[PDB]
């Protein structure tokens, strides 16, 4: 049975502007293990970006924590882009501060 | 408090003539202490906690040798199952297992845990007994069978209620400096207005361990159980985990929301409110 | 300290 990949963009810090930080995206709950994971900077794809390894939760959904160093800014855009097996097309989640 | 010691293991059959791969990781609570991977290309590609370094080859050489073997089992558990479902040679397909065990404050035995998945689905799974089998699909009657005929229960309690409970009990003291320690969360309450009549109040927790944590709204001292919105927790990056709780409030009624948040690292619970 | 399996499913 395939699962849908849940995504969480989110900093590893409570974000203020001009001071150095980590920009996350959790990927969780997906099934199979094979996923693209993608962090964008105003659109395009960041280029320095680490990953954990796979692991996977007590329900057996598979979960990656994708992450970037980073100052973040008031005019600068985050998101991730997603793609699994389970979505037509890539899912894009943007970083909201608030969330 | 109470620990627990879990191993997460996959076996990934993979396509074409893609050779399958195998990952078996080790947490004690949250922590993860030690990983194998059949991708790994190195040692660097296999971490492991201080704690484990300082066990030195002995430990390491006879873990990696328990894994080797263990890819063959897992080998023909991937074969076996193809033939149970009548599934193709070519496909891809994923067994995975959970095991271990729970202590109590003082190390005595609470649980143990040995569960199966094939394709992220309940296989099969010792009961608490530990004695006999759960099959939670026709095709793992089969298993079961094979196991009582090997008396494979009897082999993996004494893992759990031995082995396993030795370990955790010594990964706690050689680890105690971060396994040991409970971090509180670090709280605070947000507002967002939705609308003229509606607002968001969100109750933020962070840079936590363990995992572990309860987020709750009140109005006037009542739970909102049905309109509290929760994500998941989800990781810092850092062995701190994040989680946030939210309520659709009205207007002007935001003095009558508290936010409760327990955590095993917290002396007494908390209770906050929105403070302009 | 791992578990060694040897009965496959």
């Amino acid at each position: 049975i395939q699962r849908t990949p849940k995504i969480q963009v989110y900093s590893r810090h409570p974000a203020e502007n001009g001071k150095s930080n980590f920009l996350n995206c959790y990927v969780s709950g997906f099934h199979p293990s094979d996923i693209e994971v993608d962090l964008l900077k105003n659109g395009e794809r960041i280029e320095k970006v680490e990953h954990s390894d796979l692991s996977f939760s007590k329900d057996w959904s598979f979960y990656l924590l994708y992450y970037t160093e980073f100052t973040p800014t008031e005019k600068d855009e985050y998101a991730c882009r997603v793609n699994h097996v389970t979505l037509s097309q890539p899912k894009i989640v943007k970083w909201d501060r608030d969330m | 408090g109470s620990h627990s010691m879990r191993y997460f293991d996959t076996a990934m059959s993979r396509p074409g003539r893609g050779e399958p791969r195998f990952i078996s990781v080790g947490y004690v609570d949250d922590t993860q202490f030690v990983r194998f991977d059949s991708d790994a290309a190195s040692p660097r590609m296999e971490p492991r906690a201080p704690w484990i370094e300082q066990e030195g080859p002995e430990y390491w050489d006879r873990n990696t040798q328990i894994f080797k073997t263990n890819t063959q089992t897992d080998r023909e558990s991937l074969r076996n199952l193809r033939g149970y479902y009548n599934q193709s040679e070519a496909g891809s397909h994923t067994l995975q297992s959970m095991y271990g065990c729970d202590v109590g404050p003082d190390g005595r035995l609470l649980r143990g845990h040995n569960q199966y998945a094939y394709d992220g689905k309940d296989y099969i799974a010792l009961n608490e007994d530990l004695r006999s089998w759960t099959a939670a699909d026709t095709a793992a009657q089969i298993t079961q069978r094979k196991w009582e005929a090997a008396r494979v229960a009897e082999q993996d309690r004494a893992y759990l209620e031995g082995t396993c409970v030795e370990w955790l009990r010594r990964y706690l003291e050689n680890g105690k400096d971060t396994l040991e320690r409970a971090d509180p969360p670090k709280t605070h309450v947000t507002h967002h207005p939705i609308s003229d009549h509606e607002a968001t109040l969100r109750c933020w927790a962070l840079g936590f361990y363990p995992a572990e944590i309860t987020l709750t709204w009140q109005r006037d001292g009542e739970d909102q159980t049905q309109d509290t919105e929760l994500v998941e927790t989800r990781p810092a990056g850092d062995r701190t985990f994040q989680k946030w709780a939210a309520v659709v409030v009205p207007s002007g009624e935001e003095q009558r929301y508290t936010c409760h948040v327990q955590h095993e690292g917290l002396p007494k619970p908390l209770t906050l409110r929105w403070e302009p | 300290e791992l578990r060694s399996r040897y009965w496959a499913i």
